[PDB]
């Protein structure tokens, strides 16, 4: 059987309208994208036996994101733009992992991703660590493609 | 050339020979260990240095 898929290789592409170039990240910690269907029970006079699920409405999660701090790249200025509110634009992001060549073995694909959340790492006199921000998005729709599903 | 009146104030003492007063009495012992005097260790580091 073929090998399985490990986690610490990706490639993350965003693509705002600001902006004109697509530009590609590299992170550290890329958290993991849920999607829930959302049941609901009903209870049935007679029956007392099996239960009955209703299918309503697909949840999406988030796309929490964390990296070093270092220079200043189209993202963490397109963060602060949002978070001062001077624009609501939101990209489409492209996450793929990638395999022992370099081929994408999986990919995840986000819509309309906006940025709501920066959250920064401590400041402490012996600590001995990288500052990191953590950065978090959320996103309308979600498909993933590859050929590991 | 060395009088041993020299020896008594410029050597070293040996460490076989020693008596143990315990209370109001002297009881003949054959070791003794442990008589040490150590400290905790408080810090403090700030940003600037």
């Amino acid at each position: 059987m073929s090998t399985p898929a490990v986690s610490h290789r990706f490639l993350v592409n965003f693509l705002f309208n600001n902006i004109p170039n697509p530009f590609d990240i590299a992170f550290q910690r890329i958290s993991g994208l849920s999607r829930t269907l959302e049941v609901s029970q009903h209870r049935e006079g007679g029956e007392n036996v099996r239960n009955l699920w209703l299918a309503e409405q697909v949840n999406h999660g988030s796309l929490v994101l964390e990296r070093g701090v270092m220079n200043a790249s189209p993202l963490t200025l397109q963060f602060d733009r949002v978070l001062r509110r001077e624009s609501t634009q939101w990209a489409n992001v492209v996450i793929m992992l990638l395999n022992e060549l370099s081929l994408p073995v999986t990919t995840w694909t986000l819509s309309h991703a906006l940025p709501v959340r920066w959250q920064m790492g401590d400041l402490d006199a012996g600590s001995n660590q990288v500052l990191i921000n953590t950065l978090e998005l959320r996103y309308q729709d979600m498909r993933m493609l590859g050929v590991k599903l | 050339a060395i009088t041993a009146d020299d020896i008594a104030v410029q050597y070293p003492i040996p460490t076989y020979r020693f008596i143990v007063t315990l209370g109001d009495e002297q009881v003949p012992f054959t070791s003794a260990s442990g008589l040490d005097i150590n400290f905790d260790t408080i810090e403090y580091r700030d940003g600037t240095g």
